[PDB]
RNA sequence: GUGGGAGAGGGUGGUGGAAUUCCCGGAGUAGCGGUGAAAUGCGCAGAUACCGGGAGGAACGCCGAUGGCGAAGGCAGCCACCUGGUCCACCCGUGACGCUGAGGCGCGAAAGCGUGGGGAGCAAACCGGAUUACCCGGGUAGUCCACGCCCUAAACGAUGCGCGCUAGGUCUCUGGGUCUCCUGGGGGCCGAAGCUAACGCGUUAAGCGCGCCGCCUGGGGAGUACGGCCGCAAGGC
C-alpha cells in the first residue's frame, strides 16, 4: 500500500506541514522511494527538496534507529 | 534581471512606429542592454566562463544585425550607433 | 623456481662478456639450477658459490663432480662477510668477478650492498630488467635518470652488454631482460666532503623530481627542516644554479653542491 | 558494585571480531566481553559461535552486579549479530527492546582501497 | 521587492522578558533592512527530532515579508549574530502547488 | 515581443547533519587490530567497546532513476544574490537579416608546475612485515583553496555542422489543448523501405539529397630526425 494512498489533500511546497511529512519517511528517517510513496518524479523531487528543508529546520530527523535485530 | 519596466521603456524609446516590438533598432537596443548588464557582471565575476559564451553569442548577433542594417540603410545605422554609443 | 634461461647460445655470449679466463676469478651468487655455474666453472680458476636456498644448493652439489674449483659456501651474501673470502679463496686467482642471473628483487639490493661493503673488486656483470638497466646506465636530462645512476657513477661506467629475448626464460617475462656490466672504477668519480651527506643531498634533490631544485631542497632535507628559515643563504651558496631541477644537473654539479653544503 | 538493576548491552559486531559491552543508562561501562577473552585468536574470533560465547560470558559476569533487564542496541554488520542477540536474550536477562545503530557515513571521508567502488 | 518567508528558531528556555525583547529587536532589524512584514504566525514550542545547541526543545517564529532582494543576505547575517537564536533560514515565498487535485 | 515551464548549467557569500581522526574528561579490564591463514603494528605510560565536551579538514547517505542540465571537459546537502542556455502557447512585430567556416580568440577531466595558504581521510615514491616457495601495518609529495602556467586522453556515440524527405510499435522526462486522446521538444529499446564486407544502422540514420569545413592513400622505420613555434620544466604543435 503506497503512502500516497493513505492520505487526503495537501500541499508539497509547505515545509511546515510536519504531520504529513512524518508519513513520507520510513521506519528509519529516510525518504521513501517512488515505489513506496506513489508519486510522479516531479512530485518526488519537490517533496525531497521540502523534506531536506524541513530537516534543516529540525522538524524532521536526518536519521533514526530501528527497533529490530 | 531586466524587469518589465525598463525593458518596455527601451522598446518604446527605440520603436520606429507605435506597436513595433521586433524591428532591427529594438533588437539592437535590447541586445545592447543585455550586453551591458552581462559585461558588468563578468567584470565583477571574472571566473564565470559559462556566461562568457552567452556574451560572445549576443555580441555576434548584434554585429550581424548591425551589418544587415548598414547594408540596407546606412543612415539608420549611423543614427542607431550614435544613439546607443556602440563601437566606442 | 623463477624464470630460468635455457639458451646455451646467449649463456655462452654472457659468460664471454664476463671474460672468464684462467687468470679471471668468479664469485657465484645464488648458483641456483647451475647452468651459469656450469658455463663459469669450466673456464674459472676458483668459483665461490653463495646461496641461502634450502635444497637448491645440495641438489646442484651432486652435479659438481667434474668441477674442482667449486668452493660452494652456503650462506646469505648480505648477512655474511665476504672480506675473508678475498684472502681465503682468491689465493688461486686474485682477479675478481661477480656474475648473477637471479630475480631482480634480490639482485639489485645485493649489488647495492656489495658496493656499500667496500670490497675492492675489478667488476660485476649481472642480469636485470630493461627499465632498471636504463635507470643505472643513464645520462643527464633523461626520464631514465635518477639517484641510482648517480650512485653507480662513482663505482663504474656501465653499458648493457647484450639485450636478452624473453623466450629464453622458461615462463616468459613480459618485459625484455637486458644484461649490464659494472666494472669498478679506480676510485670515486668526483671528490666530496662527506659520502653520506652527498647521498642525503642526492636523495633530497630527486625526492620530488618534477619540482625545482629549490623546492626540493626546501622540504626534502632534514637539516633543511632545521634551517628552513636559513634556506636564504642556501640559495646564496648556489653557484650558476638558477631555476633548475635534479635531472638537469650532472655528477660534478651535485658534487660541488655538496661541497658547498658542508660550508653552510 | 553499582546495582543499577537496569542497563544496556552494546554489541559491536565487526567482520573480524564481535564485542559485547554491558553498561548503565549513564553510559558508564561496568564490564565487557569479546571473542579474544574466551581465548579464540585469528579467524575464529568473529565466528557466530564466538559471538554466542562472548554474549554468554558478558551476561554471566554482569549478573554479579545484579543486572536483570537490559535494552540492547547492536552496532556493526558482522556475521554473528543474530547469534549474539539470541544468546544474550537466552542468557537470563529480560531484554526490553532490540535495536540497531550501525554507523553509516553521509559520503564523508574517502574509505580504504578495498572498501571503495561504491555504486 | 520580492516576497520572502523568514524563519527564526530561538531558545525555549526564556521567560516572557527575553522572548519579548528578542521579538522587538528582530522586528527592529526587519524594519531596518527595508523590509515590510504583513502577517506573523506564532508556533510556540515544538519538539525537535534532534537537539540543537544542546537543547531538545525549541521556540518557533514565522514571518512572510516583501523586501529588497539585494538586502536579504544582510538581514540573514544580522539576525544570526545573537546567541539566543539557533537557526535563521530565509526562503522565497512559494505558491501552494497542490497534489492529486 | 508577450504569457508561462523544467533543470547536479556557472560564479559569489552564508551554514546543516552523519561519519573519520585528534584533544580534554568519566568508567573500563587484557587484549585490540589484521588475513585465505598470518605476521608487522598498537595496549599495563590502562589499549579496543562505550558516555559527554571541544578542534579541524574533506565529502554530501536515502531521494537516485536505464533521470535531468551543458557546446564539449563536466555538473549532486541546503539557503540567498548575479547570470548562461533552452521548451511550449499567442501568431503580435522585421522582411532573407541565413548555413558553414582556413587563420585568430576563448574554454578544456585527471596528473604535473611556480608563488602563498591548508592538510581530517586516502595515498605515488618510501619504511616495514609476511605468505602462493599480489596482500596487511605506517607514511611523503599529491588529492583541498587563491592567483598564474601546463593544453593531454579509449577528450568515444571510436559517428563534424545545418536543413529537407522516407512505415510504425513500446518505455520514459517536460510543456499545451477541447484531456480514453491530439499536439510539440528531449532521452532509450524493437523494427518498414533502404544501406553495409559483415557486425549492424534505421524519423536521436551508418537511408535518400544539398552547402561548407577537417582528414586518408600498404606495414614498419616513426609521431622518430632536422627545422620552426609555444612552455619554468616535464612536455605540447
Amino acid at each position: 500500500a503506497k503512502v500516497k494512498a493513505t492520505l487526503g489533500e495537501f500541499d508539497l511546497r509547505d515545509y511546515r506541514n510536519v504531520e504529513v511529512l512524518k508519513r513520507f519517511l520510513s521506519e528509519t528517517g529516510k525518504i521513501l522511494p517512488r515505489r513506496r510513496t506513489g508519486l510522479s518524479a516531479k512530485e518526488q523531487r519537490i517533496l525531497a527538496k521540502t523534506i531536506k528543508r524541513a530537516r534543516i529546520l529540525g522538524l524532521l530527523p536526518f536519521t533514526e534507529k530501528l527497533v529490530r535485530k | 534581471p531586466i524587469t518589465k519596466e525598463e525593458k518596455q521603456k527601451v522598446i518604446q524609446e527605440f520603436a520606429r512606429f507605435p506597436g513595433d516590438t521586433g524591428s532591427t533598432e529594438v533588437q539592437v537596443a535590447l541586445l545592447t542592454l543585455r550586453i551591458n548588464r552581462l559585461s558588468e557582471h563578468l567584470k565583477v565575476h571574472k571566473k564565470d566562463h559559462h556566461s562568457h559564451r552567452g556574451l560572445l553569442m549576443m555580441v555576434g548577433q548584434r554585429r550581424r544585425l548591425l551589418r544587415y542594417l548598414q547594408r540596407e540603410d546606412p543612415e539608420r545605422y549611423r543614427a542607431l550607433i550614435e544613439k546607443l554609443g556602440i563601437r566606442g | 623456481g623463477q624464470n630460468f634461461l635455457i639458451d646455451t647460445n646467449i649463456l655462452n655470449r654472457i659468460v664471454d662478456h664476463a671474460e672468464v679466463t684462467e687468470k679471471t676469478g668468479v664469485i657465484e651468487i645464488g648458483p641456483g639450477i647451475g647452468a651459469l655455474t656450469e658455463q663459469l666453472a669450466k673456464r674459472a680458476k676458483k668459483v665461490v658459490a653463495f646461496e641461502i636456498d634450502q635444497r637448491l644448493l645440495p641438489i646442484l652439489k651432486d652435479t659438481l663432480s667434474p668441477y674442482e674449483n667449486v668452493t660452494v659456501i652456503h650462506q646469505d651474501v648480505l648477512k655474511a662477510d665476504v672480506k675473508s673470502v678475498i684472502e681465503e679463496q682468491f689465493q688461486d686467482c686474485d682477479e675478481i668477478m661477480v656474475v648473477a642471473n637471479l630475480p631482480y628483487y634480490v639482485t639489485t639490493p645485493i649489488i647495492m650492498k656489495l658496493l656499500e661493503e667496500h670490497l675492492p673488486l675489478k667488476g660485476i656483470v649481472v642480469m636485470l630488467q630493461k627499465e632498471v638497466a636504463e635507470r643505472m646506465a643513464a645520462d643527464p636530462s633523461s626520464k631514465e635518470y635518477g639517484s641510482l645512476s648517480i650512485a653507480v657513477q662513482f663505482y663504474t661506467e656501465a653499458k648493457t652488454v647484450m639485450i636478452v629475448p624473453k623466450t629464453v626464460f622458461v615462463p616468459q617475462p613480459n618485459v625484455d631482460s637486458a644484461v649490464i656490466r659494472l666494472i669498478l672504477r679506480d676510485g670515486p668519480a668526483v671528490d666530496v666532503e662527506n659520502e653520506s651527506f652527498f647521498f642525503q643531498l642526492i636523495k633530497a634533490s630527486f625526492a620530488q623530481r618534477r619540482k625545482t631544485l629549490l623546492n626540493n631542497l626546501v622540504n626534502n632535507l632534514p637539516e633543511g627542516k632545521a634551517q628552513k628559515s636559513t634556506i636564504e643563504q642556501v640559495l646564496e651558496e648556489t653557484n650558476i644554479d638558477g631555476k633548475r631541477r635534479g635531472e638537469s644537473l650532472s655528477i660534478e654539479e651535485f658534487a660541488a653542491l655538496s661541497n658547498g653544503l658542508y660550508k653552510a | 558494585k553499582r546495582q543499577v538493576a537496569s542497563g544496556r548491552a552494546y554489541i559491536h559486531a565487526s567482520y573480524n571480531n564481535t564485542i559485547v559491552t554491558i553498561t548503565d543508562p549513564d553510559g558508564n561501562p561496568i564490564t565487557w566481553s569479546s571473542g579474544g577473552v574466551i581465548g579464540y585468536k585469528g579467524s575464529r574470533k568473529g565466528t557466530p559461535y564466538a559471538a554466542q560465547l562472548a554474549a554468554l560470558d558478558a551476561a554471566k559476569k554482569a549478573m554479579a552486579y545484579g543486572m536483570q533487564s537490559v535494552d540492547v542496541i547492536v552496532r556493526g554488520t558482522g556475521a554473528g549479530r543474530e547469534q549474539a542477540i539470541r544468546a544474550l536474550q537466552a542468557s537470563g536477562l529480560q531484554v526490553k527492546s532490540i535495536v540497531d545503530d550501525t554507523p553509516v557515513p553521509h559520503n564523508g571521508c574517502r574509505p580504504k582501497k578495498k572498501f571503495r567502488k561504491a555504486s | 521587492m520580492r516576497r520572502y518567508e523568514v524563519n527564526i528558531v530561538l531558545n525555549p528556555n526564556l521567560d516572557q522578558s527575553q522572548l519579548a525583547l528578542e521579538k522587538e529587536i528582530i522586528q527592529r532589524a526587519l524594519e531596518n533592512y527595508g523590509a515590510r512584514v504583513e502577517k506573523v504566525e506564532e508556533l510556540g514550542l515544538r519538539r525537535l527530532a534532534y537537539p540543537i545547541a544542546k537543547d531538545p526543545q525549541g521556540y518557533f517564529l514565522w514571518y512572510q515579508v516583501e523586501m529588497p532582494e539585494d538586502r536579504v543576505n544582510d538581514l540573514a547575517r544580522e539576525l544570526r549574530i545573537r546567541d539566543n537564536v539557533r537557526r535563521v533560514m530565509v526562503v522565497k515565498s512559494q505558491e501552494p502547488f497542490l497534489a492529486n487535485a
